[PDB]
């Protein structure tokens, strides 16, 4: 697909940030290395549900006032395309595809089938948590339904399961054009605190370390790759400096289009002519 | 006694900021000393 980083990355920090920032003990096992009367004022002020300060995360550029206190600001950077397939062929498919996705189900009987619902048409089965079927299990897939015989399984007429699979757009087939790019984003945790910076700063990589194995840059925008600046007075002429580290973070990822084709052969026909000279 | 009052408008990446300056002129015998601080109680400004 085409892909935008920025968006991503805001979109998968902020309910990290907010789900660590609600948990005291996340915080204090993160920060275990600093001084303690930093740790203790930060988990104070920021951490846990009765937080009176509150971090906040978005793009550079707004119009308004930030809370300067402590902000994630996302930055998007630079890039270049790097490696490149023969013809520009990504991948062949012959049912369109779309993105994958995860989700928990339950078994339940019907007509002595063990069935799974899912929310959406798969498009194709990747796994099912926890279970490999045997021929004898007559597996098939049908629509928005995996399905999966009763005989020998009644024990298992309600057991609970996560499915990993992929949503399919339409039957058609077509050639995924495209190349792999490596892009880079910039965020940088403001305070006019530099112990607030330097805590941030460790917040920060411990969730973009848990990051690593989502399925969102375990599929696209893998090699996570991560560089530190300096910390420095971001402004410096006001009532008082605004500090921050900035940290690069780097993805290669693909960009691709589907090329549909329309042309399809069901029939080749023979004939034999007659050359009288 | 105050002069100059400009409010000293910023536009940043970061968001707006305002770094706005005045030249004060203290009563008698007074030794002001630094980054201490005045309220105008009197006078109000608008914010967004």
């Amino acid at each position: 697909a085409i892909t935008s980083v920025d968006s991503y990355l805001l979109s998968e920090i902020k309910p990290r940030l907010n789900t660590v920032l609600e948990n005291c003990y996340i915080i204090d096992e993160v920060l275990k290395d600093f001084d303690y009367q930093t740790r203790e004022s930060f988990k104070e002020a920021f951490c846990g549900k009765n937080a009176q300060h509150e971090v906040t995360v978005g793009f550079n550029f707004p119009k308004f006032k930030n809370n300067y206190e402590a902000h994630y600001l996302i930055q998007l950077g630079q890039g270049q395309e790097t490696k490149n397939s023969l013809g520009s062929i990504q991948s062949s498919y012959f049912e369109a595809t779309g993105d994958t996705l995860v989700e928990s189900s339950t078994a339940i009987r019907e007509d002595d089938k063990l069935v799974f619902t899912v929310s959406k048409p798969i498009g194709e089965l990747i796994k099912v948590e926890d279970i490999e079927f045997a021929k004898y299990d007559n597996l098939q897939v049908e629509g928005n339904k995996v399905s999966f015989k009763y005989q020998t399984n009644e024990d298992y007429e309600n057991y609970n399961a996560n499915i990993i699979f992929t949503e399919k757009k339409n039957d058609s087939k077509g050639l995924v054009k495209g190349f792999t790019v490596e892009e880079q984003v910039t965020v940088v945790g403001l305070s006019f605190n530099v112990d607030v910076a330097r805590c941030l700063d460790a917040v920060l990589k411990m969730i973009l370390i848990s990051m690593r194995d989502s399925i969102e840059e375990q599929q696209t925008f893998q090699l996570q790759n991560l560089s530190f600046g300096d910390i420095a007075p971001i402004i410096e002429d006001g009532d008082s400096m605004i500090f921050g580290r900035p940290t690069i973070i780097k993805y290669t990822s693909s960009l691709d289009l589907d090329y549909t084709i329309t042309q399809d052969i069901n029939k080749l026909t023979f004939k034999e002519r007659k050359d009288w000279k | 006694a105050i002069q100059s009052q400009e409010k000293g408008t910023n536009q940043l990446d970061i968001g707006i900021l305002d770094t706005g300056t005045a030249i004060g002129t203290t009563q008698l015998e007074k030794r002001i000393s630094y980054r201490d601080r005045f309220t105008v109680p009197e006078v109000l400004m608008p914010q967004q």
